[PDB]
RNA sequence: GCUCCACACAGAUGGAUACGAAUAAGGCGUCCUUGUGGCGUCGCUGAACCAUAGCAGGCUAGCAACGGUGCACUUGGCGGAAAGGCCUUGGGUGCUUGCUGGCGAAUUGCAAUGCGUGGGGAUAAAUCAUUUGUAUACGACUUAGA
RNA sequence: GCUUGUGGCAGUCAAGCGUUCAUAGCGACAUUGCUCGGCUCUUCCUAUCAUACCGAAGCAGAAUUCGGUAAGCGUUGGAUUGUUCACCCACUAAUAGGGAACGUGAGCUCCCUACUGAU
RNA sequence: AGAACUGGCGAUGCGGGAUGAACCGAACGUAGAGUUAAGGUGCCGGAAUACACGCUCAUCAGACACCACAAAAGGUGUUAGUUCAUCUAGACAGCCGGACGGUGGCCAUGGAAGUCGGAAUCCGCUAAGGAGUGUGUAACAACUCACCGGCCGAAUGAACUA
RNA sequence: GGAAUACUGCCAGCUGGGACUGAGGACUGCGACGUAAGUCAAGGAUGCUGGCAUAAUGGUUAUAUGCCGCCCGUCUUGAAA
């Protein structure tokens, strides 16, 4: 599970060299500290530095503002596989920021077995009006009044042995 | 019909060809 | 719980139903398995009907009687599948498929006696709906078993015979359902409801 | 996967697209001005060499085609959408063939040379045909037993294939020729034809249909002024 | 006289009153605000004390009562409109409801209670049999 | 793609009344009647207006998806086999042997006959399925008619006429003997 | 086996509580236009159902029902898949916690669950021995004999 | 996880990968140049020689060639042996290739048990 | 293959890897109780026929183990992406219509008209028509798609990546 | 604008259920509670009650089941052989 966390950091501050350029990115991960050890990875991608050469300012997490409303998510993505990394994007309709890169994750996994060492998440953007959903899959729940059954319910029994003979209707 | 057993001469006799494909990369 | 617990293959997965089947009588569980041939599996038929022959091939060389003995009825077919499961070979076990029985059809004592099924294990609930799956009868035959038919006629009188029954009962309940209706409502009554019941 | 993978072609010719539509917006929008009179044709089948007979007839004025939706969209489709005054009544009118035409010559001059002008064309799908056609109990020919057998070739092995499956008359072949056991009749006077009862008469070659080109709307830039007449 | 039998359904839409499950609300009646995905829904019922939250479908079960409700409804408008149609009303009143009181009403019972029971079904059944055979 | 409903639309003409539970389909009308089983392919039918039927199909993947189109074609079918009825005219050729074509009602079965085709003392029997009538084409030389309301009873029919005359080991080109369905159409054409 | 003597003594603890078929469907109830028919209703677990109070379940007094139930009998019917059981009729005899009673419980001391033998007698048969050869290494097999 | 079918050498090739990316340079299928063994009796394999059914061929018929499924059933006899390390006409539907290691060299120039049967 | 270094076994049991010199854990007095490692929890087997998201149908799937060898590709299996292009100025598919005029271009020749060939592949008309993509003919015809256009009313196609 | 509530963390917060253990053997010590007298959960279990002598109980051997267990010694070689 993962949570946002907002974290700043700027090369420690040498002679002549009063505070320096201080770099802010957005990172998804479980806890404080899997977040900075992230943080240093893509420094290290963006520019040369090293984790001892910086220092982490101010690392504070990131609650979704509104966590009653479902939004849709265009997510870029780059990720590393077999063979050269590669830029992405894909569309996630959900609730919350967080709860949308998680299950982008277990997408990540289930197709392209990448696992998140590998995912860098680019950017996370909400899509306000319609029309801007690009994917068939999610333009697929923007239709006026959708009434759909789930048929074919399995009931999950605790007792090995039914009498009844179990039909599924809903 | 082919087996799905690895013989275990052929499951070490793969870190053994694995291994050989270490030192061919480096050089 | 119960004492027999006269299962019913009807719609189950030769395996799973097992398994299940299994530990219940390592566990001490006398079963009874019925309709085998109306026992189910996963895939084409078309297989069941590989994944089998070669199990036939197999048999002994020098002497091909002394070997692995293929039967065909289903039954046993099933059978099989389970005294795979249990250390067979060895008292706990004996003493086991000692527990079992597996009857093709449905025949007396056990006809008049409530049967059940095993969640857990039925095509119907387990098989993403609509995937190819086979149904032993067919498979039995294709391969040797010479009755098919018998269990069906001989069947087909069951199920009457039955039926018939049923009715006869439908028709008495109706009676109480009714009786317990109208004699419902009198105090009595109301009270337990406050209870519940 | 699994899909209708598309025919190969390496044909000398390219897709015109959109590089067309915007020649053909801009020729009818400089050609409004230029002339004073503008008609619109409903065309309904033309041959080519009858297009450019009327081509011919005349290279002062202008003949314009294309799309309709083209010429709905560079003329006018509504009061506030319009190039010119008026100019988008004449265009709800026309709803057929696309056929439109600018002069700069006599309107009595137009209509009457249009009223006359009837050519020989083939028998057309959903429109009637003038003619009871039957075939003769033997051989068959070009001509299908209109004119005298000595002057028609037999008709060739070669389509006869065809006459049985799309042309749907029972043919059999005996030493090179097509024969019918029946005298055959496949179309009568006053009747609306198919597409088989149209294509067997195009392929003896009868020129049993009349062609007449029909006109509708009239315009005149300077006047604004929108003329509806129904000619045939 | 054209008859296509059966294909009733219970439906995931906008203003469908479901029953939870598994979970801490478990047992209380709220109702799908937005579908989300395939899995996933929106749901609420303020009058229980359920809160508002993404929900997988296997979490919860859908019931034969609904109503009018706009997409992507509030707190208090659902609570309007649940008000507005009455559901518990309706809920309480179904055989479905009544199970489930008299799963948790049985549960309840005194040892001494319970014994009434045995003593009463003992009367009950003597008054049965009479009405039989007759 | 996993779409979440995919319907189609079968036509309902005035003549013809369907009723379809579970997934039977029965069709009856002014020629008859029609029933299929459909429970092989799993989908679901609403009737909207006595006119219009809607088989309908949930979380589909590809290959469940197709099982519908399909089923709108094999009830259009079924419903186009009362109304209008169809007829299969088959036309058969020769070399030098005529082949002389009878029907035979032996056990009651109903049976063709091929007889002397290409010159064979094999006389070769073939089975006439029930609801396709038979009926020789009168001034046409050499012509036989299959006409029925299946689709399948018809043209699987038409399919074993032609079949059993293969000429066996032989050339294709320099031998015509044979039967052949010469047109697909209709009992009542209009 | 019958008869006479002599002896010997793989886990029960309220109830295995009978439709079939489908599951993109089904029960159950009702009206009949007898149907792939309509209207009603159920399901979302057996958490049910039926049994269930009495010295481990006694001894006696009535009331109200005309039922419930146990037991040997008796009438008729069903069950051949492994029927080896399942129903019913008639009477007798118990019991009835359906309702109300009238007596006893202790000291058990504060837990330690509380149908074979060895001889006889009578009679069915097999074997051995003999005989035959269709059988045979030896067996075994086939024959025949109050 | 050994092996089986199309040589190597120089080149018009030409998708991409090469720190930058055709000119660090490689580069797939193609096309240009030279050129001391062999007689019985069992079993299995298919990569099939016949027989079985098809598919293709200017295949008219008869016969042929190529290919497919198939191992169900079949697969010969004579002159040569200074080290057998060659082959030819005679028939037949056809006279296919192999494995089972020192296969049957304890058939060749009073250790244990499989098996056939018997009580 | 050879050289150097550091471990493991050698003097070494114990849990795990179905089984094992080289792997995973863990270096041992005798016990009780607790917690774990490595490995697992359908049944054989102690332990979720757990929950959650997806993916996959295999005519002997897969659970094959520095993803290493047979591996460069093939497939009208399937799910997702990336980059080019059309898209209510009506696309994709589809029956329908046009698909022309110097011209039956020119050498080759009994016969070549687009279509047995050789070298150019022009020009005019238009909405668009290739001195022509095939069927066919002795040669023509007729058909053909390619390019338009009409009837229909929305998303479709191409190259690739995983 | 106003509260909450999850989440993270704290308590020298309170109240339960279960198993295993009871080493040691006068008193000294560190404490706590009490105004004191004293008392205590403070340098390791005490209290009450029940079962028996035709005992209670404990053992031996023969098997049964579950799980585990390559044939001892010597001698090589890197161990298995």
């Amino acid at each position: 599970h993962f949570k946002e966390y907002q974290v700043i950091g700027r090369r420690l501050p040498t002679e002549s060299v009063p505070e320096p350029k201080l770099f802010r990115m957005r990172i998804f991960a479980s806890n404080e500290v899997i977040a900075k050890s992230r943080y240093w990875y893509f420094l290290q991608k963006l520019h040369k530095v090293k984790k001892a050469s910086g220092e982490i300012v101010s690392i504070n997490q990131i609650n979704e503002a509104h966590p009653t409303k479902v939004k849709n998510f265009g997510v870029w993505v780059r990720y590393d596989s077999r063979s050269g990394t590669h830029n992405m994007y894909k569309e996630i309709r959900d609730v919350s920021r967080v709860a949308a890169v998680e299950t982008l994750y277990q997408d990540m996994a289930a197709r392209h077995r990448a696992r998140f060492r590998s995912i860098h998440i680019l950017k996370v953007a909400e899509i306000e009006k319609t029309a801007d959903v690009k994917r068939q899959y999610v333009k697929q729940f923007l239709t006026k009044d959708l009434k759909f059954p789930l048929p074919h319910r399995v009931q999950k029994s605790t007792k090995t042995f039914s009498y009844k003979r179990p039909s599924t209707f809903y | 019909r082919q087996s799905r057993r690895t013989s275990t001469k052929l499951k070490e006799g793969i870190k053994k060809k694995a291994s050989a494909h270490r030192k061919k990369e480096k050089k | 719980v119960e004492p027999v617990v006269v299962i019913d293959g009807k719609g189950h997965l030769v395996g799973r139903l097992a398994s299940v089947v299994a530990k219940q009588l390592l566990n001490g569980q006398k079963i009874v398995v019925v309709r085998a041939e109306e026992l189910n599996i996963s895939g084409e038929f078309f297989r069941n009907k590989l994944k089998y022959h070669d199990f036939l091939r197999k048999a002994t060389a020098f002497n091909k009687t002394r070997g692995p003995f293929h039967f065909r009825a289903p039954s046993r077919i099933f059978y099989k599948a389970l005294r795979g499961m249990v250390s067979h070979k060895t008292a706990r076990g004996k003493a086991a498929l000692e527990r079992l029985k597996v009857f093709e059809g449905i025949p007396p004592p056990y006809d008049k006696k409530k049967r059940v099924v095993v969640p857990q294990a039925l095509r119907v609930l387990r098989l993403k709906p609509g995937r190819k799956y086979t149904t032993l009868g067919k498979l039995s035959t294709s391969v040797g078993w010479k009755y098919e038919d018998v269990v069906a006629k001989l069947e087909a009188k069951r199920k009457v015979s039955s039926a018939e029954y049923y009715a006869k009962k439908r028709a008495f309940t109706k009676k109480v359902a009714s009786a317990n209706a109208t004699a419902a409502e009198s105090d009595v009554a109301k009270q337990l409801a406050a209870l519940g019941y | 996967r699994s899909k209708r993978s598309k025919l190969v072609t390496l044909a000398q010719t390219d897709k015109k697209g959109r590089e067309n539509k915007e020649r053909i917006f801009d020729e009818v929008r400089e050609a409004l001005d230029t002339y004073r009179y503008v008609w619109v044709l409903h065309l309904d089948d033309v041959r080519t060499p009858v297009l450019q007979e009327i081509r011919t007839s005349w290279a002062g004025s202008k003949l314009i085609m294309g799309k309709r939706k083209v010429l709905q969209k560079a003329l006018g489709e509504k009061r506030e959408e319009e190039y010119k005054e008026n100019l988008y009544q004449l265009s709800k009118l026309c709803s057929g063939v696309t056929g439109l035409l600018f002069t700069d010559e006599d309107v009595n001059t137009v209509k009457e040379y249009f009223k006359s002008y009837v050519r020989s064309d083939y028998s057309r799908p959903n429109t009637k045909a003038p003619l009871t056609f039957t075939i003769p109990e033997g051989i068959v020919y070009s001509r299908g037993g209109q004119i005298p057998a000595e002057e028609d070739v037999p008709m060739i092995h070669s389509l006869e294939p065809t006459m049985r499956n799309k042309f749907e008359i029972p043919t059999k072949i005996k030493a090179g020729k097509i024969t019918i056991d029946s005298p055959y009749l496949v179309c009568t006077e006053g009747e609306k034809l198919d597409v088989r009862q149209a294509l067997i008469l195009k392929q003896f070659g009868i020129a049993a249909s009349e062609f007449k080109v029909k006109v509708s709307a009239y315009y005149d830039n300077d006047s604004s002024t929108v003329e509806s007449t129904n000619i045939n | 006289d054209s008859i296509v039998k059966a294909s009733n359904w219970r439906l995931v839409e906008v203003g469908r009153v479901v029953l939870i499950k598994k979970g801490q609300s478990a047992g209380k009646l709220a109702a799908i605000v937005e579908i989300i995905d395939q899995k996933k829904v929106l749901i609420d019922g303020p009058k229980a004390g359920v809160p508002r939250q993404a929900i997988n479908l296997g979490q919860v079960v859908l019931t034969p009562l609904t109503f009018a409700l706009p997409r992507g409804a509030r707190t208090a408008t659902v609570s309007k409109k649940w008000a507005a149609a009455a559901v518990c009303e309706k809920w309480a009143a179904s055989s479905w409801a009544k199970k489930i009181a008299q799963r948790e009403r049985r549960a309840a019972l005194t040892d001494f209670e319970r014994f009434q029971v045995m003593v009463l079904r003992k009367q009950k059944r003597y008054t049965v049999k009479k009405a039989l055979a007759k | 793609m996993k779409y979440i409903q995919t319907e189609q639309q079968i036509e309902v003409p005035e003549g013809v009344t369907v009723s379809i539970k579970s997934r039977i389909v029965k069709v009856v009308g002014p020629r008859g009647t029609l029933t299929k089983n459909l429970k092989h392919i799993d989908v679901t039918f609403t009737k909207v207006n006595n006119q219009l039927i809607k088989v309908a199909v949930h979380n589909g993947g590809r290959k469940h998806v197709a099982a519908l189109r399909t089923v709108k074609s094999l009830v259009d079918n079924m419903i186009t086999g009362v109304t209008k009825g169809y007829k299969y005219k088959m036309r058969y050729v020769y070399a030098h042997f005529p082949i002389n074509v009878n029907i035979v009602e032996k056990d009651g079965a109903k049976f063709i006959e091929v007889r002397n085709f290409l010159g064979d003392k094999k006389i070769r029997n073939v089975p006439v399925r029930d609801g396709v009538t038979i009926e020789f084409s009168t001034n046409v030389k050499d012509e036989i008619v299959l006409s029925g309301n299946s689709v399948e009873d018809v043209s699987q029919n038409a399919a074993d006429l032609q079949q059993i005359c293969r000429v066996r080991n032989k050339d294709i080109r320099k031998f015509l003997d044979g039967i052949y369905v010469s047109h697909k159409g209709f009992i009542t054409e209009d």
